[PDB]
């Protein structure tokens, strides 16, 4: 958690959005995805949001299922992930790194496990996708106890008792899915800072998100079409990365 | 908050995306509703006697005992309009929705049996039902595919993950949360996050009603066990929950024990496999030692469910039923017995139930026993996998 | 010398061999003998309700109707046990065959759904089964002729004359005047020699039974018509007879007109044929100008008995029944209609029934009129041929 | 039926039985059986009996069915049948002509149509396969205004009713399927004299047939057989047939 509240803190002094880009760990391959990760970053991406690739991904679209189907036809395995993650840490200890998670995943072999799994690598926080606030307890409580944020997704008709679940119970930051009420009521019940996600993939839209009131935005699934698109040059789709990325965080500044 | 529990012990919960909740409070709602509302009591009751044949008939199977001391009825789903238990539910959920204002039905399904319920209840309610099928199984299952688009049914093929049924229920949850103010979600089994493992249990619950009130008119007092095969756990729930409450009467489920256990090729998680948390619930999956979800083998392809109902699982714990094992050798054995004894060519998922019965008998064939099997449906469909087998 | 009589007017008679006329008086003293013995209509009625599941639902159908002034249900002999009517008539003649101390059954069959009947009765009463089948519907009925099998039953391909149903009808006729002492010929429609057009009707009549009990219960009154497809006329005399002294129900057959009846490839000997002697009685057949006889044409296999029972041709002589025909587009189009309208997939046979009934409804829509429609089977086993047309 | 007559008279002279061969009116197509048959009466045949190519012969086995279906393969028909019978019997005018009919093709057309044709060409009798006693007034009484003989098999448990409706019913021969009881019975009601029939088929049933009391035998289907056997020389076959024929007249013989 902490690394979140630097972060905001850094961005709030500089009057700046945060830019976040998501991508599969192992998409297409281990040692692709640690150069395209180093590429967000020295591009620009304030946090990185990373999947495990899971076998049933019953909440993303094509874009990332195909994702971490590229990365099974690598052999990428939840153990090779957390190994991704400690050299990710080892190389960048300010960048805040959250996971996005599916339940069976975290409770495998152990909820309170996992959390002191990340809490060795150096993860700041996890969204587990499955999970709504009515069944978080166990998550919350074991993501605290190991200085871990939970994450919730606060959807875009959320009513007024979920807005409070969603503001006491997340920590790091809140995955925002009219506009300008659900931020202020955020606001009103001290949440944590709001993130736009959904749909942001394109400059435009990370200004609107700080002129709405949202600390940042997170790019989805943008970064994973650039990959998929670019498969047979790896030189390229590093490019591309970088000039896409460039131009999001761009957007950011004031 | 809930009107009614999620969980059965440990087993159940609500483990969806937050943007799903809305949609399972509201069909949770409607259904507390519907279950007080005698006007909707008897608009199922109709249907499910003038529209899908109930009640069906309870058949004693003498040729089958002969020589022993064992008496053995056969419940006889296979009778229903469509050739499975799995009309009964598809006629309540499809009145569900309409309760609900919607027009729409979104359904899975593995072998298609569920597809083709789901279609005909569409068709005869008025609703527009798109059904999602890996596309290994639409390969696999064209009666199934052409009855569905027969009945006006849009048949979409699922070609992620494995591309059979676990992935048609992943595209079944991912199209709901933009769809819900108008479409209904008509899950197959009892089983996926509440308040579907309660509400499709309700909805079959009448198999064992009626067999309760056939066993004590031609016998006089309960069956000593009840024996059902178990794929999800709707057919065999409908059977159990009228006798959860009478101790004497012995529950018995049957999972496929496919090419053996063993082997690992078999689908029995409840007994073989390991609590997770996928479909919206937490129950024993099919799954890999670092969690990936795996597929259930059997010969019989509607014994594909990858998990098994919560209920199951809490009923299992506190050792109110029992659960067992089939193979297919076994299976194909009690499916050729009962044609050649009986007259009556049985599923093959409910030959696995007849399987486990006639072991029971053979081991200790002079034990008196009164068994009920539920024949959840016809084996018109197998009788080519049962030719090129032998 | 008789003890009932076996000519309807002119239609009927016992034109066998003299070598078989023992055969048919023994069934005929039997039958009488069973019709007034209680235990045995107590044995009849306990295998017609918890074996093959009666009594049969009667659906109203809505949604087709809608618009028009038309209500029209549909008797739902699709649901009973093995998919099709067939199976009332033959548990009673395997019963009259035990009565009579035979253990051996001979039949014959066309598209194979009386073969698989009189399998399934023999299996469960204790019969050895054998079954004609002319070779070239051998050929195309694999399915049917391994459900025989899976049955227990022999089958036995007839390869003489157009190796189709009325050379293994020749068949059986061969075979019995050799072994009538153990083996009862379970014929499988209304027709043939006396005593079958009569045992036959008096077997199946409980159709008709049921439809006026359930008619009168839903709707206070009796049908304007009541209207069955007529392959050789045993759903469709089993859905008349009972109504045949109510005389403001209309009575309506429906033959198969295949390509039409000017093409000349049909099946409707009863309105376009010429009265022959032929499988023992004198009946309208299908038969060249000079007398050799040949076969019915049908998209539906099961329409393809080149006669009709003359009891059937007795009715239409006096006007107390009418008879019609439709064309195998006709039948297609009623067979889509009712699934994707009503979720129910009925047999090609049956579709030329509803076929006719929505003629009736659609040429003349604001006419009143409640109409009962004989839904003979269902027609899975239809899907591909209804697939491979379209 | 008066040449029946004149015949049994003159075998009784001989203290001789009669042998009768039957077979199919085309088989294996007109000019063949033409010529069969002129060898038939040559070898010795005191009758004949013949049969008219028919789809469904429901009362027949093997033998005849493939004789059925050599007719029809040769474009075989009833009309062409009845010009056969006039030639035959031009060319020999006293021997016994029957013929073995279906129902149907005796009906078809108007039984007594069918029975003034048989009684325009020459044949003295007719035996229709799937009628019964029971079901023969319009087949006898028709028979009998046009001098033609209706025939009747009796059936080997022929109870007592039984033979006195055949004696009472058939002229020409009764048609015969304890035999030396039935014999007696049939004499004792005046019935039309006996042939055995049936598994006719070496010199030893002709002569115990004599020996039991019948006036003669009818081969029912070794006639046949030996068509059937020869198929592929005309000339062979009729010599095997003359053979046979001439042995078995040999042994109706005193
Ligand atoms: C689908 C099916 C089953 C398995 O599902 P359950 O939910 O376990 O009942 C069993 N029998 C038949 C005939 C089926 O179609
Ligand atoms: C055989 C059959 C018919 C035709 O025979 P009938 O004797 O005319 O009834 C009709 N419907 C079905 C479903 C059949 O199997
Ligand atoms: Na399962
Ligand atoms: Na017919």
């Amino acid at each position: 958690m902490e690394r979140y509240e630097n972060l905001f803190a850094q961005l709030n002094d500089r009057r700046e959005g945060a830019f976040v880009p998501f991508v599969t760990l192992g998409d297409p391959g281990i040692e692709q995805s640690l150069k395209i990760i180093d590429t967000l970053i020295d591009a620009g991406a304030d946090a990185l949001e990373l999947g495990v690739p899971f076998s049933d991904p019953l909440a993303d679209g094509p874009t990332i299922q195909n994702a971490n189907l590229r990365a099974f036809a690598a052999g990428v395995t939840p153990a090779q992930c957390f190994e991704m993650l400690a050299l990710i840490r080892e190389k960048h200890p300010t960048i805040p790194i959250g996971l996005l998670m599916y339940a069976n995943l975290v409770f495998n072999n152990g909820i309170d496990a996992f959390y002191a799994r990340c809490e060795q690598v150096g993860v700041d926080s996890v969204l587990v996708a499955d999970v709504p606030v009515e069944e978080s307890a166990p998550f919350r409580q074991a993501a605290l106890r190991h200085n871990i944020a939970p994450i919730f997704i606060c959807p875009p008709n959320a009513d007024d008792d979920l807005l409070r679940q969603v503001a006491s119970y997340g920590r790091g930051y809140t995955y925002l899915l009219p506009l300008h009420h659900l931020i202020e009521k955020l606001k009103e019940y001290h949440a944590a800072p709001a993130l736009q996600g959904f749909g942001i993939s394109s400059p435009e839209q990370v200004s609107a998100a700080v002129r709405a009131g949202a600390a940042g935005a997170i790019s989805g699934s943008a970064i994973v079409k650039i990959i998929e698109k670019n498969l047979a040059s790896p030189k390229q789709m590093l490019a591309e990365l970088r000039s896409f990325v460039s131009a999001m965080k761009a957007a950011s500044r004031a | 908050t809930t009107l009614l529990n999620p969980y059965f012990g440990e087993f159940g919960g609500m483990y969806v995306p937050q943007i799903l909740m809305p949609a399972l409070n509201q069909l949770e709602e409607a259904f507390v509703s519907a279950q007080k509302d005698p006007e909707f009591q008897a608009q199922f009751a109709d249907l499910l006697k003038n529209y899908a044949g109930r009640p069906t008939a309870l058949t004693k199977c003498q040729n089958i005992t002969a020589g022993t001391r064992t008496t053995l009825y056969l419940k006889r789903e296979d009778l229903l309009h469509g050739g499975a238990h799995k009309t009964n539910q598809v006629l309540g959920q499809a009145l569900l929705a309409k309760r609900m204002g919607k027009s729409e039905i979104i359904a899975e399904t593995g072998a298609g049996q569920h597809g083709v319920a789901s279609a005909l209840a569409s068709a005869l309610l008025g609703l527009k039902c798109r059904i999602y099928m890996g596309a290994k199984d639409v390969e696999r299952q064209s009666p199934n595919v052409f009855r569905m688009r027969l009945m006006g049914a849009e048949v979409i093929p699922v070609h992620s993950g494995s591309a059979t049924l676990k992935d048609a229920c992943n595209e079944a949850l991912r199209d709901w949360p933009g769809s819900y103010e108008t479409a209904h979600y008509m899950l197959g089994t009892a089983a996926g996050p509440h308040p579907y493992p309660t509400i499709v249990r309700e909805f079959q619950r009448m198999i064992g009603e009626e067999t309760k009130a056939q066993i004590l008119d031609k016998e006089g007092r309960l069956p000593d066990a009840v024996i059902a095969c178990v794929g999800g756990g709707s057919n065999a729930i409908g059977m159990f929950a009228d006798f959860i409450n009478d101790t004497s009467v012995g529950l018995i489920g049957v999972e496929p024990g496919g090419h053996g256990i063993e082997t690992g090729e078999h689908g029995a998680p409840l007994k073989h496999g390991r609590v997770g948390i996928y479909f919206g619930m937490k129950a024993p999956m099919m799954q890999t030692a670092d969690g990936q979800i795996e597929e259930s083998y059997s010969i019989s392809a509607g014994l594909d469910f990858p998990s098994v109902g919560p209920q199951h699982a809490y009923l299992n714990s506190i050792g109110r039923a029992d659960y067992v094992s089939i193979t297919d050798d076994e299976a194909l054995e009690a499916f050729k017995t009962l044609c050649r004894h009986e007259g009556i060519i049985p599923a093959l998922e409910s030959s696995h139930a007849l399987a486990h019965a006639l072991k029971m008998m053979r081991e200790q064939p002079e034990k008196e026993q009164l068994l009920v099997v539920n024949l959840s449906g016809r084996g018109d469909k197998d009788i080519f996998t049962v030719h090129d087998i032998l």
